[PDB]
RNA sequence: CGACUCUUAGCGGUGGAUCACUCGGCUCGUGCGUCGAUGAAGAACGCAGCUAGCUGCGAGAAUUAAUGUGAAUUGCAGGACACAUUGAUCAUCGACACUUCGAACGCACUUGCGGCCCCGGGUUCCUCCCGGGGCUACGCCUGUCUGAGCGUCGCU
RNA sequence: GCGGGCCCGGGUGGAGCCGCCGCAGGUGCAGAUCUUGGUGGUAGUAGCAAAUAUUCAAACGAGAACUUUGAAGGCCGAAGUGGAGAAGGGUUCCAUGUGAACAGCAGUUGAACAUGGGUCAGUCGGUCCUGAGAGAUGGGCGAGCGCCGUUCCGAAGGGACGG
RNA sequence: GGUAUAGGGGCGAAAGACUAAUCGAACCAUCUAGUAGCUGGUUCCCUCCGAAGUUUCCCUCAGGAUAGCUGGCGCUCUCGC
RNA sequence: GACGUCGGCUACCCACCCGACCCGUCUUGAAACACGGACCAAGGAGUCUAACACGUGCGCGAGUCGGGGGCUCGCACGAAAGCCGCCGUGGCGCAAUGAAGGUGAAGGCCGGCGCGCUCGCCGGCCGAGGUGGGAUCCCGAGGCCUCUCCAGUCCGCCGAGGGCGCACCACCGGCCCGUCUCGCCCGCCGCGCCGGGGAGGUGGAGCACGAGCGCACGUGUUAGGACCCGAAAGAUGGUGAACU
RNA sequence: CGCGACCUCAGAUCAGACGUGGCGACCCGCUGAAUUUAAGCAUAUUAGUCAGCGGAGGAGAAGAAACUAACCAGGAUUCCCUCAGUAACGGCGAGUGAACAGGGAAGAGCCCAGCGCCGAAUCCCCGCCCCGCGGCGGGGCGCGGGACAUGUGGCGUACGGAAGACCCGCUCCCCGGCGCCGCUCGUGGGGGGCCCAAGUCCUUCUGAUCGAGGCCCAGCCCGUGGACGGUGUGAGGCCGGUAGCGGCCCCCGGCGCGCCGGGCCCGGGUCUUCCCGGAGUCGGGUUGCUUGGGAAUGCAGCCCAAAGCGGGUGGUAAACUCCAUCUAAGGCUAAAUACCGGCACGAGACCGAUAGUCAACAAGUACCGUAAGGGAAAGUUGAAAAGAACUUUGAAGAGAGAGUUCAAGAGGGCGUGAAACCGUUAAGAGGUAAACGGGUGGGGUCCGCGCAGUCCGCCCGGUUCAACCCGGCGGCGGGUCCGGCCGU
């Protein structure tokens, strides 16, 4: 926001009618420039910005928890399907399986060559190689307000439990560390694109079902919450359309355009 | 002026409430701060309870409730005689003692007997002292258990 | 990353303090690297220039490989004047051109009192750092 | 084809517009949360080799002492230093010091007039004079000293 | 491309910039006798006309109508265009040097600029006294900063000779 | 020259005259970005639809409310099937 | 037709013919002898908060919610995110009607007992009524046929006609609360200035097998400075007799 | 005719201390309006608000019921949600507007007067000795003084207390000093100081690389360090730093163990006897302000003016009658609470020199007014001054050569240098002011052709293998579901 005595700590008086002057509240006296110029007003130099900005604008905003935990489960269900995370920019080509599921040997490690490593091994790394070359300057005032770097998404990785994983892959850029408990809606889906590659642990893969739950069960870890339902389960149309029971009773169509 | 059919209301900012607007954007490091201190303190009183003193068992007027119960602000002088427990020793051993409770109803006060006689059956007192003296615990059940009661210390359930 | 909440990392503060600094200050700022054979032997990486010590420049104009004695040390231009890094006026009196710190490796060092245990303390400490990652 | 005038283009004039930079602001949040008669806030006047302004300092006046660091400050000379020496510059600063007004304090505000003690010059306390040093403002608390009362009383 | 606008070519420039999917705004100017800044026609125009008046020769100087010197003619005509002050200004006073800027032309000149110098008190005045008046203590008022009043509801002289 | 009277106050041989180029109520700062049914202005393109100065009430007549004129969002149905 | 010849609708200059008054605004009427306007560059005016109403998108659904607090982190990314016997204290809705004492949403059919008395009391059954218009769905005689006559199960289209009838509209009834009139009976811990029940009109923002809660966006109305600029005035506290 | 006590009252440059003023973002106690709204305006609203005065701290105030409630009751104060835009107030209009309960943050309780018991058992000042003295204390010795009986100290205060009887169990709390072992959570408490990883590797551009390519695996090495800044561009590895239960040297704080000097003979329950309450105060009338408080919520000048099974409250005035709840007219107290001022920090979907604080720079500066007060404009050469030596015209300002720089086509208000406006060169034109739209024509600017441009793209005519087999590999589809998994 703009401090609130700006443009009115001034004191001016506008002079009336019957002066060449336009009507507007002008400094009084003086021998110096600002003298019979002209404040209080929006048009004015100097002046006072129309409408000043507020601290207690509605800065926040509220989302239901439910919703929050459709979206997280929606960009988990994203996670799969390798031609969502291919679109979203995830150079996936040479990994072995998209639900990437790693030992959890991984949180015994401390040092980042052995993460490096393991994401070689894992040929993941060239997302890692990518986000290297889109490592670039920012366009604009960000710059000179402390975001003049960027770069990209790096792969996500969820672990268990910190055993030092976290400080293994903490120098890798674009690498983005998670807790299967404190998943980030944020994180798994950046700029609002439900595309993501994400590296799992066994013991968070197998913990997911437990935070979640299918259909046929609670959570257990969430008081009360299910799996959203389908609105529609066979999504594959083509399938349904050419199926024996529609074109059974459909007319020929008329293609004989005149 | 109205229009077509609006809802009558009467806005209340006719005075200068823009000077005496109260923003909320301290509340993550209010609630922080308090945290901080409760730990704090939880760290400082080593084997006694992070919520502190117990609380009697406490029902409530305004007929509107009427059936909900809740801890009270200390237990009664009468329900402290009755425990045999004196109502001095009783703040320094950690019991809520307050002198302006009344007792009309029996029941309440049972209640409140039973719950002292059970806080003093499941009371660790340490000695003043290393070597025990009289009224000390044995230091069997000293090693065992030398840490805090996470939450109210006998919670009340309804 | 920085995770300390006391370091700036912030862009108008730093240079701030960059070009604020006393002169102490920037005695340590304008430190530059020793060569490999210096680096082999006391096990320091680098250490602050003095008033009269042998360099070579490796970045500029001059860049070469002789090795010439420090004239002096502008700590207020953040600088250095070197023995031979100079060139003509247009009424032909000669100017040592500054050449900043890093870009000039040291060939040979001053070896004083305050020299030699600066030197010591240095060494080990990385010695006490090495050991403690192995 | 002249001179003048109108339009467009190149170059050259007044102007500093746009863009890119930013040791600056605005807003939010955290810890601490401390002035003064042992002289506060503020003001005045002086202090550098060359110094006007800003900043710093107070006749010890671009800073003294001590600690930490360790070879400079620098616009020019002078240079002190032997940087194998508490040792150049910087930061810290706990010791010393801190001109005149200012709650401002001998009376007033002209920078004028004083009183009570001590010391030196002058003297041989000899009062003048000169210079230096300490006190001399109001209200109020405890205690001390000296006092007033046709106030209450007991003896002569 | 109807259009808001946009893509290439050339010249200057030297350090950041843009396309797509979403979000947010201090988001689009021809006017408001709009605010700030700059520039035009007017225009080389109005004007440099209040108080009689200048001329000759020489000197310095690159440069002379304005400086200096000498001579001639004039005015202010002792309630002066003279010689000293008070208030006010504060170095404007003196000498040297310069002609960047000012003296609405010019200037070798100046109260301009840059260097240096200048104010000497027992007797001249402040200092002392009181006038109209202002303003403390005592006292009164006042929520309070303070106000009322200068002898008024005061134990108001700390002085002096002699013993 | 000194001094006294200071703003709904002073002072006035009285003119509403003077009170620092302002006086039928001085100047500075704040409330204050005071209020205005009254002036003035109100920033890019294209496409589609597209008006009223009429009803009644209001210390109402340079204005509002109410119907009317208008736009948008739709929804329920019939069918050159 | 091809080494001084081609194409360049658009943009540079010029000429010709026709048309053609300077923009913005108030106004029934502006080119106006109506007002603002020398020119150029930069800035410049419907914003934000809160309360509503409607519409749209999402989540859950007779439920919905995160306000506040607590548990995880030393805040890079974070003052973010996850979780809560706090999961609901509490808000909205699920119940309304009276000023209030208060009351408070269902009936119908069949058999019996009182005289079926359009009234009361015992058991069983059906369980949100009825009419008209109602998108859609069901039955559907029969027809259309097939290289020949008959029989003939199947894939069909049309199908007169006959029905169950969503949502919604009109009406008739029914139920709850307040009120008016006429009337007859029920119960007892206290038999009374007790309490309850019926029929017929009427008033209500009501029931009649529900639709709300949270978030976001758009428009409109307001309180705030409130699309931007503009007064003549009023109040509080201080400064001026160097002019007069 | 005096002296000696006491009560009232003065003088001191008497001995030792205290207050004055400033800041004032937050707080407390007073005083206190009008613009505005009500479409006018006078009650109301703005509003216990601006302005004015006084007083402190790191917070202040409030605070442990003369309470809320009518319930099977709760139990200091303060803050958040909710109660709630509700009850209630209002020309009942505009508008104003709580509290109870409930859920949380925090949670700590107490002390006098009086009544009474103890030989005033109490406190202050001066002298000497010992410890220690930079927030002047402890003990001992003083027929050394003073205050106090017009009341100090111990017990004791509403939750009862005191004194005896005799039931029970037994003997630690604090102060002032002298030392000692553990560096004590952001994972080593606070402050200061010094240090801790890795390419200037080989080519190639540039004025300069921090650019581009490559280097036993995206490439060479570190990575608990890939934040940031500087360095002649865009640097993880050139440097400072960054990360780290990383290292070293000092000072301070508290938590703990030993010693000395001390003070301290400190309880619970039953029974018996006594005692226990703040006056010009409550309350009533009154009037003025305030409040949602409405036959008067609270604060008050004036008058009246108490009582003790008494007094207050129970949201409609009064009388009678039972109830429920506290004990006013005395005092202390951290916590959750607020903080546009002060010291030191971190951060940004914020503005980027007509914007952001008035102030990015010698900004409350220059300057204006007698004064209260008003108050600006003003950033950028260059990587490095390398800031143009020297010759020449001119008195000089100014040029012409020469030189530095990649670049002065960057020359000391010098980065980029637009428009209005002006000077000059080139072209065109010119008696109905200029200018505009539609349609052509003429001349230029260059653009795309060509030394023909006849644009090609498929089918047809005039060096090896497909065709066809062998071996291997891979892929698709299928059923006897063949066999096993999978799966509704």
């Amino acid at each position: 926001a703009v401090s609130e005595l700006a443009g009115h700590q001034t004191s001016a008086e506008s002079w009336g009618t019957g002066r060449a002057v336009a009507r507007i509240p002008r400094v009084r006296g003086g021998g110096t420039h600002r003298s019979g110029q002209g404040a209080f007003g929006n048009m004015c130099r100097g002046g006072r910005m129309f409408a000043p900005t507020k601290t207690w604008r509605r800065w926040h905003r509220r989302v239901n928890t439910t919703q929050k935990r459709y979206a997280i489960c929606s960009a988990l269900a994203a996670s799969a399907l390798p031609a969502l995370v291919m679109s979203k920019g995830h150079r996936i080509e040479e990994v072995p399986e998209l639900p990437l599921v790693v030992e959890d040997k991984v949180e015994g490690y401390k040092k980042t060559k052995e993460a490096v490593l393991l994401l070689k091994k894992l040929k993941a790394w060239n997302d890692i190689k990518k986000v290297y070359a889109s490592q670039r300057m920012r366009a604009g005032k960000g710059k000179m307000r402390n975001r003049r770097r960027i770069q990209r998404r790096g792969p996500c990785v969820i672990y268990n439990e910190d055993n030092g994983i976290v400080k293994a892959f903490r120098n890798i850029p674009g690498i983005t560390l998670l807790n299967v408990t404190k998943l980030n809606i944020l994180k798994l889906a950046p700029g609002g694109h439900v595309g993501r590659f994400c590296i799992w642990t066994e013991s968070a893969f197998r913990k997911l079902d437990d935070l979640y739950g299918t259909w046929r069960k609670a959570a257990s870890l969430k008081s009360n919450y299910n799996l959203p339902m389908h609105k529609m389960l066979n999504t594959d149309l083509s399938r349904i359309l050419k199926s024996p029971e529609i074109q059974r009773a459909l007319r020929a169509p008329r293609k004989k355009i005149h | 002026a109205p229009s077509r059919n609006g809802m009558i209301l009467k806005p209340h900012f006719h005075k200068d409430w823009q000077r005496r607007v109260a923003t909320w954007f301290n509340q993550p490091a209010r609630k922080i701060r308090r945290r901080k201190a409760r730990q704090a303190r939880a760290r400082r009183i080593a084997p006694r309870p992070a919520s502190g003193p117990l609380r009697p068992i406490v029902r409530c007027p305004t007929v509107r409730y009427h059936t909900k119960v809740r801890a009270g602000r200390g237990f009664s002088l009468e329900e402290l005689r009755v425990a045999g427990i004196h109502k001095k020793v009783a703040r320094t051993i950690g019991i809520s003692v307050d002198p302006r409770r009344r007792n009309k109803s029996t029941e309440s006060l049972q209640a409140n007997v039973q719950r002292l006689k059970e806080y003093r059956s499941k009371l660790v007192l340490f000695p003043r002292k290393p070597s025990a003296p009289k009224k000390g615990d044995s230091s069997a059940e000293e090693l065992k258990l030398a840490t805090q009661l996470t939450g109210p210390v006998m919670p009340i359930r309804n | 990353m920085k995770f300390n909440p006391f370091v700036t990392s912030d862009r108008s503060k730093n240079r701030k303090r960059h070009f604020n600094a006393p002169s102490h200050i920037r005695r340590k700022i304008m430190s530059s690297p020793l060569s490999k054979e210096l680096r082999q032997k006391y096990n320091v990486r680098s250490m602050p220039i003095r008033k009269d010590d042998e360099v070579q420049v490796v970045r500029g104009h001059y860049k070469g490989q002789q090795i010439g004695k420090v004239v002096q040390v502008y700590r207020k231009k953040y600088v250095i004047y070197i023995e031979r890094v100079q060139r003509e006026k247009a009424n032909g009196t000669t100017v040592h051109v500054g050449i900043h710190p890093s870009k000039v490796v040291i060939t040979r060092l001053k070896l004083d009192k305050d020299r030699k245990k600066i030197l010591e303390r240095k060494a080990k400490s990385r010695q006490v750092g090495k050991e403690k990652g192995k």
